[PDB]
């Protein structure tokens, strides 16, 4: 009936100070197909961020991958912001580099 | 020859 | 290796906003070839997909009479198709199913002649389609044109579609407290995206203690995955994690440091 998404927070390679890389927020397991995904630096959105095409697992259940380019360092935060019907408010989950 | 397949309404 | 050639297709109504979208995304393995979305602004091949938004159209109008439901609401219809090949190009097997608001609705069966119905309403389909003969439509196509395409697609693309990337590992190890520390084993850059990644206490799989992460896509093509066990302070040489996949000449091993 309704599956709330899963929720993965990333980078495309490994996480080195002041290069240049990909963050990734992986959303998946979730149903129906609308959902709204944010990339946030230091809490506001990203502008301009991509997403895959949707698709969804043999169990039926929908996923996507919404990226941009970033320079990590020290100081900045990153997160990703999820909607979805299932979810009361926006569930927001930060970037770890060890996760 | 088409890579696509024909759907059939359920 | 064992290859797959799979449509992923979604049609959605959304009463109000016009006319169900039709999203058809296809796939060699973990590798995307083609999509056809109606939103978005060979011949042949496109005319197929536009049939096939109406198709889908057709068969949302349908299922929600088939369900007594209003015109109010918004509704999903998914299916999969495609076929499975070994390692010698040889049919392994064809799909073809459908689910309606995330629900299995109907699936011809490994047989490619017979149906299997969900429900009621999914047997009016298994009728219509027994009477139209549409199983043998679709046998044709996933015996004929979708292993001849997946074996083209795979040889003129040997050098990716043909090519397994293993994971680079690695172990690290973070204290929660004075008595406990997480190890987490790390998988990156692999292809395809099936892996096997356990840990191992004294030789025995700790499945119910892991904490095992979706496998989930990089954007360079490849797939990452993690593992992770919280474990007594000092007993982290009892741990190993075990790493199976196409591209390893032998599986992992691993433990912290």
């Amino acid at each position: 009936i309704q599956r709330t998404p899963k929720i993965q927070v990333y980078s495309r390679h490994p996480a080195e100070n002041g290069k240049s890389n990909f963050l990734n927020c992986y959303v998946s397991g979730f149903h129906p197909s609308d959902i709204e995904v944010d990339l946030l630096k230091n809490g506001e959105r990203i502008e301009k961020v991509e997403h895959s095409d949707l698709s969804f697992s043999k169990d039926w259940s929908f996923y996507l991958l919404y990226y941009t380019e970033f320079t990590p360092t020290e100081k900045d935060e990153y997160a990703c912001r999820v909607n979805h019907v299932t979810l009361s408010q926006p569930k927001i989950v930060k970037w770890d580099r060890d996760m | 020859r088409a890579f696509v397949k024909k759907k059939y309404c359920l | 290796g064992s290859h797959s050639m799979r449509y992923f297709d979604t049609a959605m109504s959304r009463p109000g906003r016009g006319e169900p979208r039709f999203i058809s995304v296809g796939y060699v393995d973990d590798t995307q070839f083609v999509r056809f979305d109606s939103d978005a602004a060979w011949d042949r091949n496109t005319q197929i997909f536009k049939t096939n938004t109406q198709t889908d159209r057709c068969s949302l109008r349908n299922l929600r009479g088939y369900y007594n439901q209003s015109e109010a609401g918004s509704h999903t219809l998914q299916s999969m198709y495609g076929c499975d090949v070994g390692p010698d190009g040889r049919l392994l097997r064809g799909h073809n199913q459908y689910a309606y608001d995330g629900k299995d609705y109907i699936a011809l069966n490994e047989d490619l002649r017979s149906w299997t119905a969900a429900d009621t309403a999914a047997q009016i389909t298994q009728r219509k389609w027994e009477a139209a003969r549409v199983a043998e439509q679709d046998r044709a196509y996933l015996e004929g044109t979708c292993v001849e395409w997946l074996r083209r697609y795979l040889e003129n693309g040997k050098d990716t579609l043909e090519r397994a990337d293993p994971p680079k590992t690695h172990v690290t190890h973070h204290p929660i407290s004075d008595h406990e520390a997480t190890l987490r084993c790390w998988a990156l850059g692999f292809y395809p995206a099936e892996i096997t990644l356990t840990w191992q206490r004294d030789g025995e799989d700790q499945t119910q203690d892991t904490e095992l992460v979706e496998t989930r896509p990089a954007g360079d093509r490849t797939f990452q995955k993690w593992a992770a066990v919280v474990v007594p302070s000092g007993e982290e040489q009892r741990y190993t994690c075990h790493v199976q996949h196409e591209g390893l000449p032998k599986p992992l091993t691993l433990r912290w440091e």
